[PDB]
């Protein structure tokens, strides 16, 4: 009796979908039920905001698979956005780590070897704390709330512009490593260069006589000194990462939060 | 489906602490999830004592006693876990939910529940993440230690994620670690 | 509950961990040192030569700073779990 | 499914790719698998576009059965990938399961999938070798720039990566790989 | 409720500790999940009913006995079930954690016998793991020499790969064997315990 | 209580194990490390198992699936009817040495090898599987060390000692790979190793 | 409760880890990720169980489980009959040495191993297991340590110090494994290890 | 399966690493042979490696797709 | 339990590790530099020259220490334990 | 079982090596040592002059000693099956 189950399928899809990736929730340290039930929780909450889902669409039939998919993309879609965000400090962490030698098994061996994921494991602390620290779930999920006013159930999707939009993100990423990154990379790189000096003078000193030291200090250094202004990039990115979003449910920026 | 029940409670918080700290030295799969789920379902019946008394001595009870609707002890019933939660929840997330609910701002203690629950759930996940990631930041320290160490000598390969397990362990236990940890938690909910 | 309070937080871990890799690694920087000065002097060209004694020194530092490090470490740990209420609210 | 799409050879590209910076895992395999899921419905959207149209609308407007839409909505999927097959590799296969045919149309689903992935990955190691040649070049001048120097506390690969990056950003990347990704699917 | 049973009442024994002390063990070989999950959560369950006979004897006696015999149940027999384990878990925690959370439950306890089980095992899980990674550091350190020493021969010679980690596995096997390894480990994770 | 051992017996029933073995074997060769790489590994000797059993598995469904209209019986002469092919086609791939050195452990002689008990053949099945296995990676991994020693020895040639020869190997081994048509002769040679 | 364990004992009474622990120990020998699968280890050790352990399987099924087809007993005679030929195999195997401490830790003293109770032969059964399979794992390392060590020694004498001597050393443990005929001799000895 | 034919089998991949490395660095060996007759001599001994490069890398590549074709072909004898 | 008998368990283990690895390398030490000795004696400059004699010393220094060696590291870790119930509690 | 055979079974793994090693290696110690000496008789300050002939011959002898090094190290796989059930108990 009182089948509602089956009148708020599709929200509560797009919902839970756009949080099994999205970077707080849909990472690890939470169990599955925990996700399952915050979605499932969020739909009573906005089910005001949810315009009546398009009747005549059986769950249990070809129209109704293609649009679940057809939000399961969305929903996948804003989170995968977050995911580069905080893949962004993840990448200047394992780029900082590399260049102090501390990652140098997986330098040396790109196969199995071994890979140290110790410093991007951190610097993943500060970008799952920045989303955190300003309440940037929150906003993830206030899109979502919009989603269903501006990219409503049962209207179309991300067209293919989207998508390329979206998939040249990697390059936004690897763009924005080094915006972040680039003051303490060439100081790191001088101090090689310098480094390459005091061992021209004599070829004794070699990788096992005084192999890494300074490397080791300057990069941990260095990356220490790159922690201090670092919430300022993070502020610009977001605003790219919050546009974006904006951009698939098209919503219209500049009006709220 | 009653698990909700549960995790509307100061459970989900504890889930989460206690997996950034398997996680957090080197541990992958040691005490397994269930293991976790488990702690955690005790530390819950240890925090919630005074509301799950709430309940019991003023619904529960009379509803074995029944004379009254069986609906109004849920009634009855859902205002002081709503209570608990309002102790809780920040005010940031609270309005915010309010306006995305679509309804009209309203004072607290007067929200539905339905409001309240998602509400509870994020603000205890913004604590928790923080809470864990500031316990985690000590045992990354031993592991960027030993790692630069490490590679001091040199020796490249040495795995430092089993090499430093014995600090870790160490220097998690010379604090007692739980009588800390999870005491802190413990005290972490003003009811 | 700041940004800049988290940041805060994590410059002073990685202080932390940058002292401690000084005390440690700086024993070892000038025994390499010298010992390669020793072989520049007599021009004596050994690569792994310079291992033994730089470890030795390592472990002789492990040994003396070993109170002094994880005192340290607790007492950073102690005040971790005293900033959590503020971290609550 | 995902199979029968392009993402097998996305993925492997883009993996190449990760290895040639040597930054490894650093891109977060879970990463690399949604942007590489996204490029396969920015390649097969025209595909997509003809399925929704044969069938799909028709099916839905009662136009079609259910099995014989099905068999319908294979045809343009064998078509597209006709085109990224070899010839010298489907006959391989298509003899090695015996039953000859005389179009290769005609060839069954099953027969031509597996022909089709090993032409995928025999093309995607043929764009790969393309990606590592630039990477490779950078590591080497810079290595024989570090040994005619001689210093040897360089170790050129970690001091090598820097160059990497600040010369596949600076020349627009991803968006030029992006464009060849974009274009070897010919349809 | 069910979904959970499994998890609260194993919690009660000290499983909990030899699952840790083996996990970190198989880490410390550095073998990567040779004895799986379903081995370790099997042998570790195997010394919980080795180790909780008298418990489990003196359930079946109080509680399974009158509960196959139905004097009273589910209401008394419960109750009579809940003291051998108040009994076996209190002889194990130390002082300073009950007293702890005994504190913290603002409920106040002159008798420590007489503290309620929803009080009892929260501070027993904690007095027992804290027991389980002292245990483990102080297996573990033997294996740790044998890596380090092992991971600077090699260097000494100049072989900065080939990872001690395949080098040195034959060095802790031969160890761990010469000194009887599962018998005296097993037997102090045995002894250990005051029951 | 066999929700997680069943999973693993289908695979080793067929040949599945060869195909992973040497790909597996070859995808540490190329010193390409993937997680995709190694998930799509199973995906390619899937479907070569598929392609490879089609005739042994189509005989099964004209045994028993398509009698499983009517289905005429229960699982008496219908799965003593299947468990027939399986061990008539496992039986041209192993060596017999192997399968003596079991049956022998067995000590349930049969005269007869095709009369011979499932659960010693699947044993002597596997041991046989991984020796032709690893007999075919010996045999492709040859080109791909003799690519990694000269690339190597050049390199410490010219003086480039510190280069890591494992990082600029990886190139010409993706073009002697593609040079020798890659996987097209590979996949076929394994083809060819299933000689029925 | 008694749902999610039964697969991890049920497998532990028997003589079931000791082929994991040593063909584990082994697939990390081949200085090789793992590449058989997982469930290649795990389905290699399940048939060779049901293959050593047949004596007592051959005694289950035939004095408890077909009598209780009938079932001739309110499912009284198996939970007491299949006891005794368990223990019997197992307390060939378990060590004295072992024993005894399991036993006077235990209080109840029996001069009469075989009047041991179940719950205390197991566990003795287990440690004494695992110290077998580790010998005969540092057995069966040794030799591919052998290959490893002059191969990265005769690397260093060039100075090829970056060759990573577990690309160029994996061809002569897999040839090595081949010519001695590998698991024949292997799968033969565990076979021969359990003495019964 | 003989250990000899994987010993012969063995011996020919080493003697084509001979060939061909060799084909590669003796004309870095001559020319630092001379140059040190003479005697800054690393940047020659890269060009006249490229220049041996491009000039044998046609007869280096089809010897060794040869040699892995020879391989497949003694493949099926050798397994049994 | 306490930061004291910890710190004291600790620098037992690298007491340990320190006498077993120089026992093991100074002899390779002492021959490699011998042969670089050798090497300015008679203005040879090789690289991986001091490699074979300095290994079969590595070597036959392992086979004359063995018993030694895996007896003092036996008696250590049999010491382990029976420390381990005073510090369990 | 007892410290003995694993010690002197180790020491035949340890035997192994070096005899391979040594097998392997001399020769291509010979050849680099006479390269040094015309480097020195003819005064030539050239450092990767002697990895060509050098290499030459341990790939010389890769070939020369293969089958007996094979044989040897199956014969000791053979010796430790055989006598592992001795120890085993």
């Amino acid at each position: 009796v009182l089948d509602f189950i089956a009148n708020y399928f599709w929200p509560y899809t797009r919902i839970a979908a756009m949080l099994m990736v999205m970077t707080v929730t849909g990472a690890r340290f939470v169990p599955a039920r925990v996700r399952l039930y915050l979605g499932l929780a969020l739909t009573f909450a906005v089910m005001p905001a949810i315009p009546a889902v398009p009747s005549d669409i059986a769950l249990l039939s070809l129209q109704g698979f293609m649009i679940t998919f057809e939000q399961i993309v969305i929903g996948m879609a804003m989170g995968m956005v977050t995911q580069f965000l905080v893949q962004i400090f993840v990448m200047l962490g394992q780029i900082l780590g590399m260049q102090s030698s501390l990652g140098f098994a997986s330098m040396v061996d790109p196969a199995n070897g071994q890979n140290t994921p110790l410093l991007g494991q951190m610097f993943m602390l500060l970008a799952t704390l920045f989303f955190l620290s300003s309440d940037g779930h929150l906003k993830m999920i206030q899109l979502v709330v919009f989603s269903f006013k501006s990219l409503p159930i049962g209207s179309g999707s991300l067209t293919t512009v989207d998508y390329r939009e979206l998939a040249l993100w990697l390059g936004i990423m690897f763009k924005a490593s080094l915006a972040v990154s680039l003051s303490g990379i060439i100081a790191l790189l001088t101090v090689n260069l310098s480094f390459g000096v005091m061992t021209r003078a004599a070829p004794q000193l070699n990788i096992f006589s005084l192999g890494f030291s300074f490397a080791l200090l300057v990069g941990l250094l260095l990356c220490w000194y790159i922690l201090s202004g670092l919430y300022t990039h993070y502020e610009i990115y977001w605003q790219e990462t919050e546009e974006q979003i904006c951009r698939l449910i098209r919503l219209n920026c500049e009006n709220l939060y | 489906l009653p698990a909700m029940v549960i995790l509307m409670t100061s459970f989900t918080r504890i889930v989460v602490v206690m997996s950034i700290l398997r996680q957090a030295m080197g541990l992958q799969q040691t005490p397994s999830n269930q293991v976790i789920i488990g702690i955690a379902l005790f530390l819950t019946f240890f925090i919630m004592a005074p509301v799950f008394n709430q309940i019991n001595e003023q619904a529960v009870q009379p509803y074995l006693n029944e004379q009254i609707s069986a609906r109004q002890a849920f009634d009855l019933a859902q205002e002081p876990m709503k209570a608990f939660m309002l102790k809780q929840t920040r005010i940031k997330d609270l309005e915010t939910f309010v306006e995305m609910s679509g309804s009209q701002v309203t004072a607290p203690e007067q929200v539905s529940m339905a409001v309240l629950i998602p509400a509870f759930i994020t603000s205890e996940l913004k604590t928790a993440f923080q809470i864990g990631f500031m316990l985690f930041l000590p045992f990354l320290i031993i592991d960027l230690v030993v790692a630069s160490v490490l590679m001091a000598m040199g020796m490249m390969m040495l795995s430092p994620m089993i090499v430093s397990l014995p600090f870790k362990l160490m220097l998690f236990v010379l604090v007692d670690g739980w009588n800390l940890i999870l005491s802190t938690l413990a005290g972490s909910f003003a009811l | 509950m700041t940004p800049e309070i988290f940041v805060e937080l994590f410059k002073e871990s990685l202080w932390l961990v940058l002292i401690m890799v000084c005390a440690i690694i700086i024993p070892s920087l000038l025994i390499g040192l010298v010992v390669a000065i020793f072989q520049a002097a007599t021009s004596i060209n050994e690569q792994t030569l310079s291992f033994l004694p730089r470890l030795i020194i390592t472990l002789l530092a492990l040994m003396f700073f070993g109170h002094w490090m994880t005192q340290m470490l607790m007492d950073f740990f102690y005040s971790m779990i005293e900033r959590l209420p503020q971290v609550l609210y």
